[PDB]
C-alpha cells in the first residue's frame, strides 16, 4: 500500500534539486531548465 | 539546430510527450515487490 | 549563520523627519553628557 | 562573507534549506512543555 506517498517522495526529490541547482549555478533559469528534463525521462521508463 | 528553429512547435510535441507520460505511467499496475521463483513451492491441505 | 550566510541579503536587497532631527538633537547632547 | 553578498541565491538555498528542516522539526516534535522533569520512580502494590 505504501504506493501513494509519492509525490512527497517527488515533492523532496525536484525541491532538492532545485535548490542545488540554484546553488551551484547561482540564478532560477537554469534550474527551471533542467527540471523540466524529468519528465522525458518518465515517458521512457514509462514505456519501457 | 532544426529543432531550435521551430521552438514553438518543439515545445507543443514535448508537452505531448509530457501528458503521455504522466498517462501511461498512472496505467501502469502497482505492486510491492514481484512474486519471483523462490527455492520451493507451499502447498497446504485442509480436510473436511 | 544568517550574518555570515543570509544578511548579506541586506546589502542584496515629511513628519518622519521631524524625529530625525530630534533624534539628532538627542545623540549631541548624548555626547555632551558622555 | 563578500561572496554571500553577491549570490544572494546561494544564500536564499541554505536558507530554505534551513527553514524547511525547522518546520518539519515543527511538525514532528512533541507538544506540551512538561518534558520527564523528576527522576524515574517505580512503586509496587499488593492486596
Amino acid at each position: 500500500k505504501g504506493g501513494s506517498q509519492t509525490l512527497i517522495l517527488y515533492g523532496l526529490a525536484v525541491a532538492a534539486v532545485f535548490l542545488v541547482l540554484a546553488a551551484l549555478y547561482e540564478s532560477w533559469s537554469i534550474p527551471l531548465a533542467v527540471i523540466l528534463v524529468i519528465p522525458l525521462g518518465l515517458i521512457g521508463a514509462a514505456a519501457g | 539546430a532544426k529543432v531550435l528553429r521551430k521552438t514553438f512547435r518543439m515545445m507543443v510535441v514535448y508537452i505531448g510527450l509530457a501528458v503521455v507520460g504522466v498517462f501511461l505511467f498512472m496505467r501502469l499496475p502497482t505492486s510491492f515487490l514481484p512474486t519471483e521463483d523462490q527455492g520451493f513451492v507451499m502447498v497446504s491441505v485442509q480436510l473436511p | 549563520f544568517l550574518a555570515l550566510t543570509l544578511t548579506p541579503a541586506l546589502c542584496a536587497t515629511g513628519f518622519f523627519g521631524w524625529f530625525n532631527k530630534k533624534f539628532d538633537s538627542w545623540t549631541h547632547g548624548y555626547e555632551g553628557r558622555v | 562573507a563578500k561572496f554571500f553578498i553577491d549570490r544572494p541565491i546561494f544564500a536564499w538555498v541554505i536558507s530554505i534549506f534551513i527553514i524547511a528542516a525547522g518546520i518539519f522539526g515543527i511538525k514532528s516534535l512533541p507538544v506540551s512543555q512538561y518534558p520527564s522533569v523528576a527522576a524515574p520512580t517505580i512503586t509496587l502494590h499488593a492486596i
